[PDB]
């Protein structure tokens, strides 16, 4: 099926600028549009998209509709100008999908064999790479219930090709690039580490909160198996983990030995040559 | 059952684009013909063809486009 | 001002065949060979096969046919004019 | 209605531009490969991600993108002229027996060509090198071109005729390369056989050199030499050569190797001409009165076509009377008298060896 999707900055902005379109008039609900995907292989890619006016009542929180004439002739517009582009699904700005979002995909399954819905985020806050990806699939259940659709999460990544790189790479004008080797890896050690702390923290806060409030199910199903997967590896020594310690010490040997070698070479060349050209410039001019 | 006239309209509109993009014959050329398909190393399908020009050049193209291998050997 | 019109009339080009009303194929010595249409100022029956013509090489139209073909000044040397030395 | 839209969706694939042909020359790194356009500019580009350079190799016909010029698709082998030299067909086979004479011309060329194909062991049993070609000449008598033409559809297997005319190629007569371009598939389709009529006018002497069009000739000869002068083994190709005279070819061709054997035709004997009339008298039906030796003893010193055509011309001269079947009477007159006019221009037909 669909493993991972490539979300370019162009489609994300194409939702967010429409969040300015209906956002200046407001008010509630979300920005929904039709997603134009490009499938070269099992890995999915996204290039363009277009948004359609959408309203959803709360009464009746399950009522939703889109304009098919807009989806039809504009697809005829975008397929005309670009024959490689076709609709792989739809999208919305969330932030969290209400249970009614399933039937939208079930309606457009006539257009595409598998429609992947992309939740997006117009205002960056947390925790990381924005948006989200959900693919329409029927997993049934291990409990043998009548088949129901719980959308499986698709990992989303940001990328570009050529011209879409040109625009944004000039538009940054913000932080140093990269710089490779010094600030890069250590700031990533802060972000990936600390955002990994509050991720599982708030996620384990939901683990206990769902047991405290929100039952049923809730708990079951995956709770006992997933939590035991957390209890798979504690994981400490003795024994072989002690061997990995001084083996890792034996690994840092070579690299730091080489470090002292570069120290001697850099100090030799630079210091000797600089003092030469220094003492020479002083004794000749003075 | 009434969509046959609608499909007749889309093949009239797209063949109108075949009237503007045939794509028009203008430059005289000559051919080189072959059949190919690509296994890897996933699996895909298609075919290719070769061409001459009036400027002496030669090109490697997915099979014509518009008329097909029906005729001829170059 | 009179330059922009008719200036692109290059290149002098001989035609090849006409299968039906709209179509023509023309051949030049630039190596360019084209099967291409006309400018509306040119009537089909007034034109001859293998005829040097004017063309706008963007559209590759038919501008005007030009009768002459060859030959260079060895003709104009061989061809002579003016009178003298009478009866 | 639906199939028309399918041709429309066919055309929805055709807006994609066709790539540019290429020959991978050599390589530098995994992102850099020496390649040249057919018009001469040399480039280094990156490949696509499906290929390994084992699927490319240096000196490989390939294709490149129209913008990035990246290596994408390819075909190893192509050419225009090859298969289009194949399609000339001779009735017979049985035309073998329809050439009349002559045995040691007929039979030996079978041992010169056929047996090399099927049983090269009989060459290595004795240890003799295989003859890689053959030579006819003339024209005392005639049939050098038909006996070739006959054996082609007779011997079967694989054979490719070489039309001797168009090689000059107008501008840039370098087309001696095309012989290698033909030899390359002769090394591919091997075994295959080659007949050549007219090696003499492409056998130019450069004896006392002059002007220009001779230089392109002599240069087109140098490759023919070197192709047989290899550096290569052409044994699976059988080169058959015939022309007006075996004289002007210069000694380079005249040695074995390039000219493997000496075979020719002379004026067919009246005994063998007795048989040459049968294959002429077979397709024509007349009244049953015939003496074959009559025309053979009356009409003397001719050729198979010269006899036949005039023998048919006699039937055509005799059918001028509008009567259908004709006894040899008119033919003992017509073929006699008509060929007498035809033997007026038999003058100066005797050429050096
Ligand atoms: N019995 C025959 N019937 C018809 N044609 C014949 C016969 N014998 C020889 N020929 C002709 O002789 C030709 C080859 O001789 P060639 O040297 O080309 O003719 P010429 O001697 O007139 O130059 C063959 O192509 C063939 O047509
Ligand atoms: N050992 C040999 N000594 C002399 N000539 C030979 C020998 N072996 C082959 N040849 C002849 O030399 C010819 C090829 O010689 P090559 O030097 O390539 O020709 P050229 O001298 O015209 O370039 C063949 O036709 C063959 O008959």
């Amino acid at each position: 099926a669909v493993q991972k999707v490539v979300v370019h900055p162009l489609v994300l902005l194409s939702v967010v600028d429409h969040f300015n379109r209906i956002g200046k008039v407001g008010n509630q609900k979300r920005v929904v549009g039709v997603l134009l995907g490009s499938w070269q292989k099992k890995v999915l890619d996204v290039s363009n998209s277009f948004a359609v006016p959408f309203d959803e009542d709360d009464k009746d929180d399950s009522v939703w509709f889109l304009d098919h004439d807009y989806l039809e002739n504009m697809y005829g517009m975008f397929k005309k100008v670009n024959a490689r582009e076709r609709i792989v699904g739809w999208y919305h700005t969330g932030p969290k999908l209400h249970k009614n979002d399933i039937a939208i995909n079930e309606l457009m399954k006539r257009y595409c064999p598998n429609s992947v819905l992309v939740i997006i985020d117009v205002k960056p806050k947390d925790l990381g790479l924005p948006t989200e990806a959900y693919i329409s699939v029927e997993e049934v259940h291990d409990d043998g219930t009548p088949t129901s659709k719980t959308f499986e999460h698709v990992t989303s990544e940001i990328g570009a090709e050529e011209a879409e790189e040109v625009g944004v790479e000039h538009l940054l004008r913000d932080i140093k690039d990269t710089t490779v080797g010094t600030l890069s890896q250590r700031i990533t050690n802060q972000v990936h580490g600390l955002k990994g702390l509050n991720s599982k923290l708030l996620d384990i806060r939901s683990y206990l909160e769902k047991v405290a409030t929100g039952k049923l199910p809730i708990n079951h199903q995956i709770i006992y198996q997933l939590q035991d997967v957390f209890n798979l590896l504690p994981d400490v020594s003795l024994q072989e983990f002690v061997k990995a310690f001084y083996l890792k010490t034996n690994d840092q040997m070579v690299v730091v030995y080489l470090a002292s070698l570069i120290r001697s070479v850099v100090a030799l060349h630079n210091l000797i040559n600089n003092k030469i050209a220094n003492r020479d410039a002083e004794k000749k001019e003075g | 059952t009434h969509e046959l006239q609608a499909m007749k309209d889309k093949i009239k509109e797209n063949s109108e684009k075949i009237k503007v993009n045939k794509t028009l014959p203008y430059l005289v050329s000559n051919v080189i013909e072959l059949l190919d398909v690509d296994p890897n190393d996933s699996q895909r399908k298609g075919k290719c063809a070769v061409i001459k020009t009036s400027t002496r050049q030669t090109y490697f193209l997915p099979v014509i486009g518009l008329v097909d291998a029906e005729k001829l050997k170059p | 001002q009179s330059e922009q019109p008719l200036q692109v009339a290059r290149c002098t080009k001989i035609i090849n065949a006409d299968s039906e009303d709209p179509k023509y194929i023309i051949n030049v010595k630039q190596f360019a060979k084209f099967v291409v249409d006309l400018s509306d100022q040119v009537a089909p029956t007034d034109i001859e096969e293998g005829m040097r013509v004017g063309v706008d090489r963007n559209k590759y139209q038919i501008h005007i046919p030009l009768p002459p073909k060859i030959d260079p000044t060895v003709t104009m040397m061989q061809v002579e004019e003016k009178p003298d030395v009478t009866y | 209605t639906k199939q028309y839209e399918k041709s429309e969706n066919d055309l929805k694939a055709l807006q994609s531009v066709g790539q540019i042909v290429g020959e991978v020359l050599k390589q530098l790194t995994e992102e850099k490969f020496i390649v040249k356009a057919t018009n001469g500019p040399r480039y280094v580009v990156g490949c696509r991600r499906q290929l390994d350079k084992s699927k490319l190799k240096p000196g490989t016909r390939v294709a490149l993108d129209m913008t990035t010029l990246t290596i994408m698709r390819y075909l190893p082998r192509e050419v225009d002229p090859l298969v289009y030299n194949m399609s000339h067909e001779d009735p017979g086979n049985v035309s073998y027996s329809e050439i009349g004479g002559l045995s040691e011309q007929i039979r030996e060329l079978r041992e010169v060509i056929e047996l090399p194909l099927t049983n090269p062991e009989l060459f290595q049993r004795v240890g003799i090198i295989p003859p890689k070609g053959c030579l006819l000449y003339g024209p005392p008598g005639t049939g050098k071109t038909l006996l070739a033409r006959a054996v082609a559809s007779q011997l079967d297997c694989n054979f490719l005729k070489v039309v001797s005319s168009s090689i000059v190629d107008k501008y840039i007569g370098e087309s001696a390369r095309l012989i290698r371009e033909m030899f390359n598939y002769a090394r591919d389709h091997q075994p295959c056989i080659i007949f050549m009529d007219e090696i003499d006018a492409i056998g130019g002497r450069r004896f006392s050199e002059g002007t220009s069009a001779d230089r392109e000739i002599q240069r087109t000869l140098m490759e023919l030499l070197n192709q047989m002068d290899g550096f290569d083994t052409l044994h699976r190709v059988k080169m058959i050569m015939a022309t007006n005279r075996p004289d002007t070819l210069d000694p380079a061709l005249l040695r074995p190797g390039r000219l493997d054997r000496k075979i020719h035709i002379d004026l067919p004997n009246e005994q063998a001409r007795l048989d040459i009339l049968k294959i002429h008298a077979g397709p024509i039906t007349k009244h049953g009165e015939i003496d074959y030796e009559a025309i053979v003893k009356l009409s003397d010193g001719f050729n198979g076509a010269d006899l036949r055509n005039v023998c048919t011309e006699a039937g055509m001269f005799a059918i001028r009377a509008d009567h259908d079947f004709v006894v040899q009477e008119d033919f003992m007159k017509a073929v006699r008298k008509v060929a007498d006019s035809k033997k007026l221009e038999s003058k100066l037909d005797y050429k050096p060896v």
